[PDB]
């Protein structure tokens, strides 16, 4: 997931 | 778990056993068709009462356990019983290995 | 002559069973019939 | 209910998995109006991963349900499927190869339209699903409601025989399937048009992709051979005879196909799911010893049939392509295959069925090759002559007889390579030695006279 940083929210489905 | 432990009066039975055999027709008193059935293990060998309705339909290998059973004997012969509070349970099917060497039915 | 009535049913046989392509031919054993390949 | 049963049969969690899915999705519906509903719809969908699944089995499941729910829970399906539904379509294998032998007759016609539906659409991954429910065609019956469902699934095929164009492994997969229905059903007029259909479909195919034909293995001239007096294959062999290369320019001849090896997967899918599990149990749990209860348990209840006995040949060629046990497994003391190659060969009750199984024996044997494939397809073979030696001389003296004989009358042009592969079976059996010596059995004091002299003639080397 280099298109969001790990400090980022989750986008739980 | 071994065959060889269905006593009378047993509470919470959760044994397991296979039907390889096959029940054979027989008369018994006039009108009524208590069918027999003998099967064997490593352990030991046992004969389980087999009624009419599931004697017709009955095909080798299901698996069956019981709970709140009591055992009777037939004629000098052990037979298990099902009624008054007791309940039959399929499980699964072919996964499982026998020994027909402990056979407690000959002569 | 019985092995000539007995090739002939054989014949009759395996015409009416083979569904496909094959040879007849004998052997020292008995044997009779042999699948292979097309000429 | 839906699958037919009765009070003792199991409580097939998986049905009850089905059951909470037709709650869900009925209940969540409520008879309303279409809007509404697949809005709720998505928004559950939408609320997570699990239940999103759970949307999707309860959908599939009304797609077997009734025809008008069918119809709107497809549309419904198609709707609101977030990843196209390919794990939607895994568990539609699972729940066909399991559950068929117990699914209903208008769930069977239903599902039949939904796989209908998923291929003309061209629904990623129904390559999977057509092969998966062609694999549960059982060989060798005749039954009617059978019959019926291979002609269906045929003519579906066939109307959509450019997505098996596009599908390059389902091209071999549907060509093989459909010369053993062929070699298979015969009898009726009826059968005959549907003979007719099938051999019309499987030349076109044969033609236009004979290049993807080749690698379907040596078994496809096996299913030729069967099927050779029809003239369109007498045919298309002398074209092939006359000029491979006419047919596909990168095809150079028969030297390819014939060194060439066939893949586990024609061989396989010819079974339905219960047989092979049943071999798999039978070769990695029962001992040796045990085998005869089983065995004729499915001969009874299943190997009783006229066409069974080629039945048998299937299963031979199944067991000596597709398994392969692991040589630790051999070491231990579980039940041996020799067993299991007596028991197939002595049930051939028909001078026929044992050639047929005899031939399917040798067919490995005409083109073996060491670096490729593995000494279990000979292995059995050897336990055989050694064990039924004393118990069985019968046996082994046929076999021995067939494999001699076969030497020269199987082609000339290509007998060579016939005693080239039996030379290096044998080199391959000396080299890994099974048996202490080769020595006593070539030579035997009970065999036949010209057995051991032409033995003896063919490979002085093993003297």
């Amino acid at each position: 997931s280099p298109s969001y940083s790990p400090t980022s929210p989750s986008y739980s489905p | 778990t071994f065959v060889k432990d269905i006593k009378p009066g047993l509470k919470n039975l959760n044994l397991i056993f296979i039907v390889l055999e096959t029940g054979r027709v027989t008369k018994t008193k006039d009108g009524h068709e208590v069918r027999t059935c003998k099967v064997a293990d490593k352990t030991g060998s046992i004969n389980i009462s087999v009624w009419d309705d599931v004697g017709n339909l009955i095909q080798p290998g299901d698996i069956i356990r019981l709970t709140k059973g009591y055992a009777s004997v037939f004629k000098g012969c052990l037979t298990l019983y099902t009624g008054r509070g007791g309940d039959l349970q399929k499980i699964g099917e072919f996964c499982m290995v026998y020994s027909e060497v402990p056979n407690f039915s000959e002569p | 002559q019985h092995i000539a009535a007995q090739q002939k049913a054989a014949l009759q046989h395996a015409h009416a069973h083979s569904s496909g392509y094959f040879i007849t031919q004998d052997s020292a054993f008995g044997n009779l019939i042999l699948p292979v390949l097309p000429r | 209910r839906l699958l037919l049963s009765t009070s003792l049969d199991a409580k097939d969690e998986l049905e009850e998995r089905l059951e909470r899915c037709m709650s869900i999705v009925t209940s969540m519906t409520a008879g309303v109006s279409e809007r509404e509903a697949n809005d709720a719809l998505n928004a559950y969908v939408c609320k997570g991963l699990p239940q999103h699944e759970e949307i999707c089995l309860g959908l599939f499941t009304l797609i077997l349900t009734e025809p008008a729910q069918a119809q709107k829970c497809y549309r419904d399906l198609a709707l609101v499927s977030r990843d196209g539904m390919n794990i939607v379509l895994n568990k539609i294998n699972q729940i066909l190869m399991e559950k068929y032998l117990k699914l209903q007759d208008t769930c069977r016609t239903q599902l039949v339209w939904l796989v209908r539906e998923l291929v003309k659409s061209g629904v990623l991954g129904a390559d999977g699903v057509c092969m998966t429910f062609m694999k549960q065609i059982a060989g060798g019956d005749v039954t009617a409601k059978n019959i019926w469902l291979a002609e269906s699934v045929l003519d579906i095929l066939t109307e959509q025989r450019e997505w098996v164009l596009k599908s390059s492994i389902l091209i071999a997969m549907a060509v093989y399937t459909y010369l053993r229905l062929i070699v298979d059903h015969h009898g009726t007029a009826q059968l005959q048009a549907l003979r007719q259909k099938e051999v019309d479909f499987c030349i076109s195919l044969l033609r236009e992709r004979f290049m993807e034909c080749l690698m379907i293995g040596r078994d496809l001239v096996r299913l030729l051979q069967n099927v050779a007096r029809i003239p369109e294959f007498e045919l298309l062999w002398k074209d092939i005879i006359h000029n491979p290369q006419a047919l596909s320019p990168q095809f150079t001849g028969i030297l390819q196909l014939l060194q060439s090896r066939t893949s586990r997967k024609f061989l396989a899918c010819r079974l339905t799911p219960d047989m092979e599990t049943k071999l798999l149990f039978m070769t990695s749990r029962v001992r040796f010893g045990q085998q005869k209860r089983y065995q004729d348990w499915f001969q009874r209840q299943y190997l009783s049939t006229p066409d069974s006995q080629s039945l048998r040949c299937d299963l031979i060629r199944y067991i000596c392509g597709v398994v392969h046990p692991s040589n630790e497994v051999l070491s231990s003391d579980i039940l041996p295959r020799w067993a299991i190659i007596g028991w197939l060969l002595t049930t051939c009750t028909s001078n026929v069925a044992a050639s047929n199984a005899k031939l399917a024996l040798f067919y490995d044997w005409l083109f073996f090759s060491p670096d490729k494939d593995s000494i279990m397809n000979i292995e059995p073979a050897i336990l055989v002559m050694h064990h039924s030696m004393k118990p069985h001389p019968a046996i082994t003296a046929t076999l021995l007889d067939f494999m001699c004989r076969i030497i020269p009358n199987f082609y000339p042009p290509l007998e060579g390579h016939v005693r080239q592969g039996v030379f290096s079976s044998l080199n391959h059996i000396v080299e890994k030695r099974v048996l202490a010596h080769l020595a006593p059995l070539f030579d035997n004091p009970k065999l036949d006279k010209e057995l051991r002299a032409m033995l003896r003639e063919k490979f002085p080397e093993f003297c």
